[PDB]
């Protein structure tokens, strides 16, 4: 049951920090009108 | 005063005629609406 | 020149407001509907109908206010002020409730000449006839509630009476006594209203949003001049905003406003059909498969036999001052409360 | 009911018979407010 | 002779006289004021 | 010198008249 | 026995939401 | 100049709809109908 | 009856005063057309 | 042409099937995890004791329960708003019993429509367009947010939560009547008038649109057909549709600016469903509606009924059944 | 980020959104920031006084107020957390992690 | 733009004014004269608030009958 | 700017009609309704 | 019996047929709840 | 008044949260400069591929 | 066009398409007629509503007994 | 153990389905088979 904890944990993380990490990354140079 | 029959088999008759039946009127009418389409309006 | 082409001259001439031929039938009985619900709702009072004070001159405010339905004595009776019932007198017409028999003959025969209208003036300006299509759905919601639900019931009692929570009552009438929520017909209307609700505002906030930059100004309401060729809003960008988006997005803007008229008509005109099978008592009450089984297991319950057991309190205590005709005359040991309140 | 409105349909489809396709080029100038006395009427152009 | 009868008949008389007003009044209207060229 | 209390001088209208003073710090300063 | 008919009918209307996304009649610009 | 504003007749009829709307708000705290 | 008299007077002294100033030009109209 | 710029050039990328922006990296794994638990517990999830009473509710598919009974019943009431997953409970069927597929639902799916609002920014942005779509999702999102968390915010447990589920829904709507009187709270009476109003607006410029189009086309085929896709020209007079409906009312009561009118059919909907969702989150915190109940009384002091006590007897006797065990108490949560 | 007027608005409106909710649930929760003898008392302490003021009723009737036997088969006046303490029974047991200043002695 | 004489240059011009800054006095005055001095209550039906009950009737008024209903309402106050 | 000096135009036109048949009863019913709420039980 | 000139095809578009299997489907979604009773 | 002060700030800090997605959409419109409406001589769509 | 031994003799019958009456036609005399009709359909509705008792004319159910 | 519904509504939904499901495969393939007739080998 602890196991899950440490699964759900390694994905809820996982989605963060692709969520935080992608908005740093410059994310008003990604529209039209040259960047 | 009544005849006890198998409940379920009413519905292998009719979606066992009403399916094949829809199958081959599905096929005869694009059939002539092909025949329709090449040779008037070609 | 003629006698009856004069007429017609005059009355389709272009004025402020528009008379036409219809207006012979919508201006006197729009303005006596309208007219004989403010004079209603302000003095006329419902104490000898109901036993309920309701009007502005008896200390109710905008909401508590209503002209309403005249009895159960009186029984579907048209209650002419000229009638059997309250012959010639203005002041017992009001008191028995006639009043509500003079707005509901004059909302059926106004809702006719603006319908008529509608054919009138796209007739005469060479329109298509697609509002008044629109509008045979409030036209068959007035029909079906105020004049086909009550003629179904018992008398004129039963119907919505016209005030803010006079129909606030009716909403829990139909609640208790018909479970009305459950009626597929009405789940056939909720999404026909809150999908038009729905298309309104995504529609509308979608040509706000994907516009063309016409003008040079901050605001763009001044962009736009109404008989301009070219289309204001780019179709194209709005289309590949939803196919991404939802997934499915309209291609065709002309079916598009279509499916805007026919989301809330087709949602009215079903919930108008419910209710004419509510003033026959034939409605979606109970489900027989699980009445039988929560009789055969006491241990069975759902949200729909939850349902059942706020039904029978609603009928239980409100009937008492609801329908005060009956005499209904429960004492507080047998009408059904749950327990500690 | 139901008949109700599919004669409201077809008493606006039998008059309504030369608009079904869709308005024509005619409908522009004779819309826009106060050119004609008689709404629809060509023949009242008021003017002067 | 039923004074339910005469009640109704009284009212198609009330209802002729107060509602040949709007009659005569969109005929007193037309024939004062009409359009320029048309029927 | 002065500037921006119209339609035609900032582009936004009188609803939206009071983001006149994005690029104007002095009478922002005035208006907090 | 009767929940064979509610499941079969909501996965069944599931699947014409997933045809009308991607099997849809693909909107080209009237070249 | 033999002319009122259109923005004063609109004016001292927004006080008169205040004006109404205060003595509904007041009246439905004082009089018959207020619980008293 | 006597109380009837007493609403409908300010609505007589409000015609009264509405043929005070309208009574010349009401009489241009109906003799126009 | 970095290891990352590459991978973030992909999810930025508008040239997929549906878009997979920085939101939708939220949005994709919470809402199909809202769903996969949906689906699964609507058919087969075992009875949920809802109240804490020691008296489960049979909602799914399995146990009876055809599609207008049937519900993801909400959590226990002994539970409260105590964060309950799976990892928290001694065994899967030991959290199925106290109802916590209810929070894992309606915490990812509140989450995945809060992601799905910033999708609707995100594709604003990128295919380069005024990005206010994301402002008129908020209606519906905050709406979902005060029957699904507000709700159970300020009045304690999640068991007060809308039942995922049709039947669960008239069950919400009815309890809340009886104890906070939605019916006569002035904000839910402007939602109600921008859902009538906002349905009255689709009939109306729905209709003045399709009413009005010019024919490019024939007569026997259909009139949708004469709309070429992608097409520079307007496909119906703007100035006849004006020119019908100022005939109608009058002229000044109809706007021939089409910005101006199809603004209005995005403020009249998303306003009054901002009005409901407030309304609904203040009256969890129960600032209920209005109470008129014995405001008539006569000069001798008995009391006269009005309207809202007809209303009240109806509030009153959904007031008295529900809950009809879970009471031990006189006064309902006082 | 972006460096305009108008972004900097929007930083602290959703900073200021971001609070307002916080001091709400300030206002509804707490009862020592917010104490009870001016703000009045919370939501779950006047549920948990309810239940307080009836098991002393019932108690100077001569109950025994454990073994309650309420009606559904749990605890009236006193029952078990789940977590397992003794808390006030009935509807109240969603407020069980109330803790307030007449009955925390 | 059809031919009469417009809204907003009638509202604006001093004539209106000049006119009905007193008519809209009268017929707010009139309006109120007519529920001060108890005719409100009389061409209405409406009971005063002490007229609610009556000495020989502590309950509540129903019409019973139907066509009677004139008999019964005469006979239903006082 | 100036008032309309010469051009004729009719007083009673039917827009004058339709404008009184909602105003005149307004302006009578409020002020009614005014009247009322001072009216003590 | 001469070939008739008022004979015209029939239309139906694949939005057409997604909308009519939507809504065939959704009134069997609604309705069988109340068939089965 | 725990009532009044927990009922208004949710109307506050909603409408408050609204505005702030009025405005974090609008500046970044601005910044790039599609605020004013989608440019008529190059809008970016009929640039792209096609769905499918 | 097929012509038939039963469509010679129906043919006089089929045979004046728009052959319409001049001017105003009988639409005074038909005014009349559907004038009376709707005076004749408020009558028998008053006389089912009871709100034109007629003597001699009871609208119970004990109309038809014994 | 058992849930007593009505034996004639599995038909009532499943015919209910199946009849209207074939009548639009029906009229959308011969639409498309007129298409496939008039553009293409015309
Ligand atoms: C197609 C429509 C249905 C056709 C069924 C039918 O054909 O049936 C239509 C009728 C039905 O006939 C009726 O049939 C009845 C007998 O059936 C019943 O009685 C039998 C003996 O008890 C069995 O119990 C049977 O199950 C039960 O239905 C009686 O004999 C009636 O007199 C007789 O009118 O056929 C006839 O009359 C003759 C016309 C054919
Ligand atoms: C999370 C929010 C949510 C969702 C998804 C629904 C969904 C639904 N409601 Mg509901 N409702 C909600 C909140 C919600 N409601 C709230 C807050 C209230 C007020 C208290 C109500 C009050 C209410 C009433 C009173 C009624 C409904 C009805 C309905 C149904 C049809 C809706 C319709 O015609 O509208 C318009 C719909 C659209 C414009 C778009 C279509 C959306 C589809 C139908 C949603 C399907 C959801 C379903 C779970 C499938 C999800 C698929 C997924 C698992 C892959 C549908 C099942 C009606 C009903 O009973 O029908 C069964 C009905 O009578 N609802
Ligand atoms: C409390 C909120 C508030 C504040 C602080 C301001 C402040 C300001 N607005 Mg503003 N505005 C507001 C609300 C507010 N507005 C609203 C609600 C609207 C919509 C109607 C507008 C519409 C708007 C427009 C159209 C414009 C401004 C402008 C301005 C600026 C100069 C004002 C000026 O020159 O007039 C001077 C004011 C007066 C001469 C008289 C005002 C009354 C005085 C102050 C009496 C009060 C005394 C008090 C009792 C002590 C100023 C910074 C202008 C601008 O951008 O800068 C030039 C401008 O053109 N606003
Ligand atoms: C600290 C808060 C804050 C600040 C500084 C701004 C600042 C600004 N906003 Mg913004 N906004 C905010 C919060 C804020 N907003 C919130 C909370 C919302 C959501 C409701 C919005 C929604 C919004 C929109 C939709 C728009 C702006 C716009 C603007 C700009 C001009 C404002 C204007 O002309 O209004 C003038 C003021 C009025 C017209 C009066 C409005 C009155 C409202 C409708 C009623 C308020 C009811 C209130 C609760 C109670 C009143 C009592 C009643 C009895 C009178 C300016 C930069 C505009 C913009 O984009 O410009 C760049 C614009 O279009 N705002
Ligand atoms: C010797 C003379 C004679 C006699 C004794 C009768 C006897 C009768 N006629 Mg009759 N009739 C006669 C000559 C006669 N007819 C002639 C010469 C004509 C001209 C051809 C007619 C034409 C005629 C018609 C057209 C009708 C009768 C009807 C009747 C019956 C009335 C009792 C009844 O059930 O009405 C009950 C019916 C009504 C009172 C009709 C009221 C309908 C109202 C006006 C309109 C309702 C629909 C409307 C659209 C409103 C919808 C809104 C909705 C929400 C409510 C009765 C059997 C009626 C009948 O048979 O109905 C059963 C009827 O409709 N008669
Ligand atoms: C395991 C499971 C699934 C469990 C769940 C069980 C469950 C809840 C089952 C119930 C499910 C269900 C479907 C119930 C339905 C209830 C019921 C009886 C429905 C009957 C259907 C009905 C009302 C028929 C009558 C007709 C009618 C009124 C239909 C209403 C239509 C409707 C509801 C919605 C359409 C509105 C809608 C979603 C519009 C979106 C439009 C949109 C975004 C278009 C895209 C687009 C937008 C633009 O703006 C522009 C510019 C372009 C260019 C563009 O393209
Ligand atoms: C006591 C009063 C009771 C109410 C009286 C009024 C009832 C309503 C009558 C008005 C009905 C208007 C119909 C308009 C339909 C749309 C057609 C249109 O385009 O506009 C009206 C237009 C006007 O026609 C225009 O004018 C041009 C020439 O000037 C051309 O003719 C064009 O066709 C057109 O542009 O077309 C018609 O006239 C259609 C005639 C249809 C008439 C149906 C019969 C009349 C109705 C009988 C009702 C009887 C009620 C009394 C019964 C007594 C018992
Ligand atoms: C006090 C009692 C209550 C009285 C109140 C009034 C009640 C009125 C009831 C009758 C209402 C009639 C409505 C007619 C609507 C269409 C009028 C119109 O615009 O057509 C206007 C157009 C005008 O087009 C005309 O066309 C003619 C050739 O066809 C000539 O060329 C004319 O010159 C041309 O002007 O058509 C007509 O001339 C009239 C057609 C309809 C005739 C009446 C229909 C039958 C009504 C019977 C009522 C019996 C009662
Ligand atoms: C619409 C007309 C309403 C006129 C009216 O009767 O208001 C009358 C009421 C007040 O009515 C007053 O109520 C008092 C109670 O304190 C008194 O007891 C009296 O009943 C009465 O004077 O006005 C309002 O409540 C506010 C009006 C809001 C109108 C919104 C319309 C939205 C559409
Ligand atoms: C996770 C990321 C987000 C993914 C979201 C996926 C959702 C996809 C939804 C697609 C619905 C398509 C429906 C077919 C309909 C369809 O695809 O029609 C296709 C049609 C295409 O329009 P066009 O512009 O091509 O029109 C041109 C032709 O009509 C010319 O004749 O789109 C519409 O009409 C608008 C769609 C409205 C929205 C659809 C209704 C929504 C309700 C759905 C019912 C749910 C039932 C649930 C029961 C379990
Ligand atoms: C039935 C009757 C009659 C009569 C009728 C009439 C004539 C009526 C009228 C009426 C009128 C003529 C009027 C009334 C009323 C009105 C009103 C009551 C108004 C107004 C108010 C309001 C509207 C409110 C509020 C407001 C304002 C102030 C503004 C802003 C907005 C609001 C809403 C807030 C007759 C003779 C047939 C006979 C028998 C009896
Ligand atoms: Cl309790
Ligand atoms: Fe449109």
């Amino acid at each position: 049951m602890f196991t899950l904890k440490i699964f759900v944990y390694t994905t809820v993380i996982f989605f963060i920090s692709l969520f935080v990490f992608g908005f740093l990354s410059n994310d008003p140079s990604r529209n039209p009108n040259r960047k | 005063g009544g005849m006890s029959v198998s409940f379920p088999a009413y519905l292998a008759v009719l979606l066992g005629t009403f399916v094949p039946v829809a199958f081959l009127v599905i096929l005869y009418i694009q059939s002539e609406a092909r025949k329709a389409g090449a040779s008037s309006k070609s | 020149r003629g006698w009856f082409d004069l007429i017609d001259d005059w009355l389709k001439r272009d004025r402020f407001v528009f008379i036409g031929w219809s207006g012979l039938l919508l201006l006197p009985c729009s303005y006596l509907a309208l007219g004989g619900w403010l004079t209603g709702t302000t003095f006329v009072t419902s104490w000898y109908t109901h036993g309920l004070a309701s009007s502005y001159l008896e200390g109710c405010n905008f909401l508590t206010a209503a002209v309403s339905t005249p009895a159960n004595s009186m029984g579907h009776s048209l209650l002419f002020l000229w009638g059997p019932e309250a012959q010639g007198d203005f002041t017992r017409w009001c008191q028995i409730g006639g009043l509500w028999t003079f707005i509901a003959l004059h909302g059926a025969f106004g809702l006719i000449g603006f319908c008529l209208r509608q054919f009138e003036i796209a007739r005469l300006v060479g329109l298509r006839p697609y509002n008044a299509i629109a509008f045979s759905g409030p036209i068959s919601v007035f029909v079906s509630v105020f004049l086909m639900y009550p003629l179904g019931q018992a008398s004129w009692f039963f119907a919505p009476s016209f005030g803010v929570a006079a129909i606030f009552r009716f909403l829990l009438f139909l609640q208790g006594f018909h479970n009305w929520t459950l009626n597929p017909f009405h789940m056939m209307g909720v999404a026909g209203i809150l999908g038009g609700a729905l298309l309104c505002a995504i529609h509308g906030a979608t040509v706000e949003n994907t516009l063309f930059e016409d003008g040079d100004a901050a605001d763009t309401f001044r962009a736009f001049t109404p008989t301009q060729s070219e289309e204001t809003y780019s179709m194209v960008t709005a289309n590949r905003f939803w196919s991404q988006i939802f997934g499915v997005a309209f291609s065709n803007k002309r079916w598009l406003h279509f499916f805007m008229l026919f989301v809330p008509v087709t949602g009215l005109w079903t919930s108008s059909i419910g209710i004419v099978g509510l003033a026959l008592n034939l409605r979606a009450y109970d489900f027989v498969s699980q009445e039988l089984r929560a009789a055969e297991d006491p241990e069975f319950e759902t949200f729909y036999t939850k349902n059942i057991l706020l039904n029978e309190g609603i009928r239980a205590w409100m009937a008492a001052q609801d329908q005060p005709h009956e005499n209904f005359i429960f004492p507080e040991e047998v009408l059904p409360r749950g327990n500690a309140l | 009911l139901l008949f109700f409105f599919g004669h409201l349909w077809h008493g606006s489809r039998t008059l309504f018979r030369d608009v079904f396709a869709g308005i024509g080029a005619e409908v522009t100038e004779q819309v826009e407010f106060g050119a004609f006395a008689k709404l629809g009427d060509r023949t009242t152009k008021k003017q002067g | 002779m039923t004074p339910s009868l005469s009640s109704f008949i009284n009212s198609l008389i009330l209802g002729l006289v107060i509602v040949v007003i709007p009659i005569s009044g969109a005929l007193l209207f037309v024939s004062q004021k009409d359009k320029v060229t048309r029927s | 010198s002065a500037a921006g209390r119209d339609i035609e001088s900032t582009g936004f209208a009188w609803w939206s008249g009071n983001a006149r003073l994005i690029n104007v710090s002095g009478k922002l300063l005035g208006a907090h | 026995m009767e929940a064979l008919v509610y499941v079969f009918l909501l996965v069944g209307t599931l699947m014409v939401i997933f045809f009308a996304v991607f099997f849809r009649d693909p909107p080209k610009i009237a070249k | 100049t033999g002319r009122v504003p259109i923005w004063l007749v609109a004016f001292v009829g927004g006080i008169a709809v205040i004006g109404l709307l205060g003595l509904f708000i007041y009246g439905s705290y004082s009089g018959v109908g207020s619980s008293l | 009856d006597t109380r009837l008299l007493i609403v409908l007077l300010p609505v007589l002294a409000a015609a009264s005063w509405a043929l005070y100033n309208i009574g010349r030009v009401a009489l241009q109209q109906f003799k126009r057309l | 042409a970095s290891l990352w710029e590459r991978f973030c050039s992909w999810v930025t990328s508008t040239e997929n099937r549906l878009y997979i922006g920085w939101f939708g990296v939220l949005m994709i794994p919470t809402l199909l995890t809202a769903t996969s638990v949906f689906i699964i517990a609507f058919v087969a999830a075992p009875p949920v004791d809802i109240d804490g009473i020691r008296e489960p509710v049979a909602g799914s598919l399995l146990y009876g329960n055809n599609i207008i009974s049937g519900a993801v019943i909400p959590s226990s009431a002994a539970i409260g708003i105590h964060f309950y997953p799976i990892w928290e409970a001694a065994s899967l069927d030991e959290w199925l019993y106290n109802g916590g597929c209810y929070p894992l639902i309606v915490l990812h799916f509140l989450l995945g429509v809060a992601c799905y609002m910033g999708r609707e920014w995100e594709l604003s942005y990128r295919l380069g367009m005024r990005p206010w779509i994301a402002v008129a999702f908020s209606a519906p999102v905050a709406a979902a947010t005060a029957v699904f968390l507000i709700y159970p915010i300020g009045q304690g447990s999640f068991s007060d939560g809308m039942p995922l589920g049709i039947s669960g829904t008239f069950n919400f709507m009815i309890v809340f009547q009886a104890e906070h009187n939605i019916l006569m709270h002035p904000f839910h009476q402007l939602g109600v008038a921008g859902v009538f109003g906002g349905s009255l607006f689709s009939a109306m410029h729905g209709s003045l649109v399709t009413s009005s189009l010019i024919r490019e086309t024939t007569e026997n085929e259909s009139a949708n057909y004469g709309y070429k896709f992608g097409q520079e020209e307007e496909t119906y007079n703007i100035v006849a549709a004006h020119g019908y409906f100022g005939r109608l009312i009058f002229q000044y009561a109809s706007f021939n600016n089409s910005r101006s009118l199809h603004f209005f059919l995005g403020l009249w909907p998303v306003v009054g469903i901002w009005l409901t969702s407030i309304s609904v989150s203040t009256m969890a915190f129960n600032l209920n509606g209005f109470n008129f109940n014995q405001s008539v009384v006569d000069s001798q002091g008995r009391v006269i009924n009005t309207w809202a006590d007809i209303i009240n007897r109806a509030n009153l006797g959904m007031e008295v059944m529900h809950e009809r065990n879970a009471h031990n108490f006189p006064l309902d949560l006082a | 980020f972006v460096w305009s007027g108008e972004a900097y608005l929007s930083y602290s409106l959703a900073a200021l959104a971001l609070m307002g909710f916080t001091a709400s649930c300030y206002a509804w929760y707490n009862n020592t920031a917010y104490p009870s003898e001016f703000y009045g008392p919370t939501g779950p302490e006047a549920s948990q006084a309810q239940a307080f003021t009836f098991l002393v009723r019932d108690q100077r009737l001569g109950a025994n107020v454990a073994s309650a036997q309420g009606p559904t088969g749990l605890g009236k006046y006193l029952m078990r957390s789940p977590s397992g303490e003794i808390i006030f029974g009935g509807e109240t047991m969603r407020f069980w992690d109330l803790r307030a200043p007449w009955l925390e002695p | 733009s059809t031919g009469e004489r417009p809204f907003s240059d009638i509202i604006t011009s001093i004539r209106y004014w000049v006119i009905h800054s007193i008519t809209i006095p009268s017929l707010f005055v009139a309006g109120w004269l007519f529920v001060s001095t108890g005719l409100a209550y009389d061409v209405f039906g409406t009971p005063r608030p002490n007229e609610y009950f009556t000495q020989d009737r502590q309950q509540v008024p129903l019409v019973n009958d139907r066509f009677s209903a004139k008999q019964e309402l005469e006979d239903l106050t006082k | 700017g100036n008032p309309n000096q010469s051009v004729t135009y009719p007083i009673f036109t039917f827009r004058w009609l339709a404008i009184h048949g909602i105003a005149v009863p307004t302006v009578f019913f409020l002020g009614a309704i005014t009247s009322m709420q001072f009216i003590q039980r | 019996s001469n070939p008739n000139p008022n004979k015209q095809p029939v239309e139906l578009n694949r939005t057409s047929l997604f909308w009519g299997l939507l809504l065939i489907f959704v009134l069997a979604v609604l309705f069988s709840s109340y068939f089965f009773n | 008044p725990r009532s009044w002060l927990t009922s208004s700030h949710f109307f506050l800090p909603f409408f408050l949260f609204i505005g702030h997605l009025w405005h974090a959409g609008r500046a970044r419109a601005a910044a790039a400069g599609f605020e004013k409406g989608i440019n008529r001589e190059n809008e970016p769509v009929l640039f792209m591929r096609p769905l499918d | 066009a097929l012509r038939t031994r039963l469509g010679e003799i129906l043919r006089p019958l089929n045979s004046e398409y728009g052959k319409v009456a001049p001017g105003w036609g009988t639409t005074p005399i038909m005014g009349v007629f559907m004038l009376l009709f709707f005076l004749f359909l408020l009558i028998i509705l008053q006389i089912y509503n009871s709100s034109l008792i007629i003597e001699n004319v009871d609208v119970d159910w004990t109309s038809l007994g014994n």
